[PDB]
């Protein structure tokens, strides 16, 4: 529970809640190579890769979530060509796991996990084996920590969501779906643009609508800017429409080929 | 790296601040231990002439203990907890450097000065205690335990804008599964009887020990040196000062993993004329003083009956004359020597 009630004076809030136009402005350099649709599809793909890596290593959802935010922060500022996202994904999982003290991920286990997960679950995207070794992970970790300005503590919607569903008295009915919808929000930019409690409230609202639960009084009893919640609700509804229309298994090899490549040395 | 973009690599290399370019520290080591290497440092450009503490973290790369110390220090902000100013990541040798403001003094050296004088303080003692409680209360409210509290880790600032302000330092940031099992003078009895996790109450016991030592100039549970949590002579010293606890004083003592060992080695009768009252009388502290009644609440044997840091801060001791001051030295000149180089 370290720093649990400190969000408003946290580095998450003060530095890493970004402006949407600044995010879009920095994205234009990669948008010379990829369309907007293709870039969103890449974000979805690497979220799934990180999820699969964390599941292989048996890490709790919060640790996986933290690793996903690290990845998003890096490529919010820099181009996909700067460091290989195939290398960056396992590095983010490795770093996130070390912010915890209940268990350790060893070096051989990390490399074995990256090798195995990419061949058994992502062979449609990657015909060759994971070509990086531990020294490449350790070097990439230094760049990641520097870029993030050593900001390692991250807040997520899971803790507030838990408090809200307990307050409703609807844990058994609503929590499993609301939790699942929170997982799906990491396929978008939402974690860079809104505080976690607002994301949780949007996910709980969409869950209530899917399950046909009347909760309009409960949402009225809160003191929150409902306009920003509605903005978040609309990104969730759109996410599931892109999900329907997207086949990552058929498309990602071609999308990955269009990514800008690194300049070699002299 | 070959697969990293070259323009990106050289740009960052050109811009990256190196610790050796910004600071002068060679030959200025002031500390060496399990934490790593600490140096007194000056800024190489003449922008300000302040002293800085540079900590080179023990080992290479970013270990689990290194990762957590950076993570938590990056967030924590309070006047009585030492404040991280900057992190340098040295790519050539894979070393991590942390920059803090420089504290000239600490309670280990301050207490040793008074203990050495064999051939202000009462106002100072209260003010020190209040700031240590304030600092630990801030960490505790954020669910951050110190886990290694002792006089060497209670820094006090010297001449400058923060004169006589306590700075808590060297928090035990990494402990596997929050476990003690993975010189014992400041360790709560539950740890010595095999407690499996660190708690807020364990930190509070340590503050009680520090408070006794500030009042007497002697470590209250001083003991001879010498993997397992059970340490016989340290427990013997605790009972010699405190007395042996009755069943009613610590009902859950039976649940501690080393309770049967305690019963095997110790007998109630041995400590039948021992108590904190009698000990503190011998060291010239009165048992009807507000200072003493607070000390006893801090040094409670059963951890669930131990006072919290917030409740200790509300104690009438801190309303009794003299009141605690922001500068623990209270405007008076500092007689304590400056720390020497290595
Ligand atoms: C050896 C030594 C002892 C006391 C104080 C100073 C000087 C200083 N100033 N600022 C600091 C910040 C710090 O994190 C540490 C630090 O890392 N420590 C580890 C042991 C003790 O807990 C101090 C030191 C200083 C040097």
């Amino acid at each position: 529970k370290a720093m649990a009630g400190n969000f408003w004076q946290s580095s998450h809030y003060l530095q890493w809640i970004l402006d949407k136009q600044d995010l879009l402005k920095e994205r234009q350099k990669d948008l010379k190579f990829l369309s907007e649709e293709e870039y969103w599809k890449l974000q979805i793909f690497f979220t799934n890769v990180i999820q699969a890596l964390g599941e292989h290593l048996k890490l709790r959802q919060q640790v996986i979530a933290t690793a996903t935010v690290y990845f998003k922060r890096f490529y919010a500022r820099y181009s996909l060509k700067s460091i290989d996202p195939v290398l960056m994904a396992p590095t983010c999982v490795f770093l996130a796991s070390k912010v915890e003290e209940f268990g350790v991920v060893s070096n051989t286990r990390l490399i074995a996990a990256a090798t195995s997960v990419l061949k058994t679950r992502f062979s449609y995207a990657f015909p060759k084996e994971f070509p990086y070794r531990m020294n490449h992970i350790l070097e990439c970790e230094f760049y990641l920590l520097e870029l993030m300005d050593c900001c390692l503590i991250v807040y997520h919607p899971y803790r507030p969501l838990l408090q809200y569903v307990q307050d409703m008295g609807q844990e058994d009915m609503l929590l499993p779906l609301a939790w699942r919808i929170v997982n799906d929000t990491y396929r978008t930019d939402l974690c860079l643009l809104y505080p976690p409690f607002m994301i949780a409230l949007a996910c709980l609202h969409v869950a209530c609508v899917v399950q046909q639960k009347d909760a309009r009084q409960w949402f009225a009893e809160l003191s929150v800017d409902m306009e920003k919640i509605l903005e978040i609700i609309r990104v969730i509804l759109k996410l599931y429409e892109q999900w329907k229309n997207f086949d990552e298994r058929k498309e990602m090899a071609t999308i990955l080929s269009k990514m800008p490549k690194p300049k070699p040395p002299p | 790296d070959d697969k990293m973009d070259y323009d990106f690599k050289v740009k960052l290399s050109s811009e990256r601040e190196r610790v050796e370019d910004l600071f002068e520290y060679e030959g200025c080591k002031v500390g060496r231990g399990t934490y790593g290497h600490v140096y007194k440092a000056k800024r190489k450009d003449g922008k300000d002439d302040k002293d800085y503490a540079l900590k080179q973290i023990e080992g290479t790369g970013i270990s689990m203990s290194a990762c957590r110390e950076i993570a938590l220090l990056r967030e924590l902000k309070h006047p009585n907890v030492i404040s991280l100013q900057k992190v340098f990541l040295s790519h050539a040798d894979r070393k991590v450097w942390l920059l803090f403001d420089y504290a000239e003094h600490d309670l280990w050296h301050i207490i040793k000065f008074h203990r050495a004088s064999k051939a202000l303080p009462r106002g100072m003692v209260k003010s020190l205690l209040y700031q240590i409680l304030d600092g630990i209360h801030y960490l505790h409210a954020n669910w951050v335990l110190h886990r290694d509290l002792k006089p060497a880790n209670i820094l006090v600032m010297g001449e400058g804008p923060e004169r006589g302000r306590v700075k808590i330092a060297d928090m035990g940031f990494a402990r596997l599964f929050n476990s003690p099992l993975k010189t014992f003078w400041y360790r709560a009895p539950e740890l010595l009887l095999g407690a499996r996790h660190y708690t807020k109450a364990i930190d509070i016991w340590a503050i009680g020990c520090i408070f006794a030592e500030l009042l007497t100039s002697e470590p209250i549970f001083h003991c001879r040196q010498e993997s397992n949590p059970y340490h016989h002579d340290q427990l013997d010293r605790i009972f010699n000062v405190m007395g042996f606890p009755a069943d009613k004083d610590w009902e859950d003592i039976k649940k501690m993993p080393e309770h049967s060992t305690l019963m095997k080695d110790f007998r109630r009768n041995t400590y039948t004329n021992c108590s904190l009252i009698k000990y503190m009388e011998k060291h010239k502290v009165k048992p009807d003083s507000k200072a003493f009644h607070l000390l006893q609440k801090l040094l409670t044997m059963d951890p669930i009956k131990r006072i919290t840091s917030e409740q200790a801060m509300q104690d009438p001791y801190f309303l009794e004359d003299p009141l605690p001051t922001s500068d623990v030295f209270a405007g008076c000149q500092i007689p304590y020597p400056k720390r020497e180089f290595l």
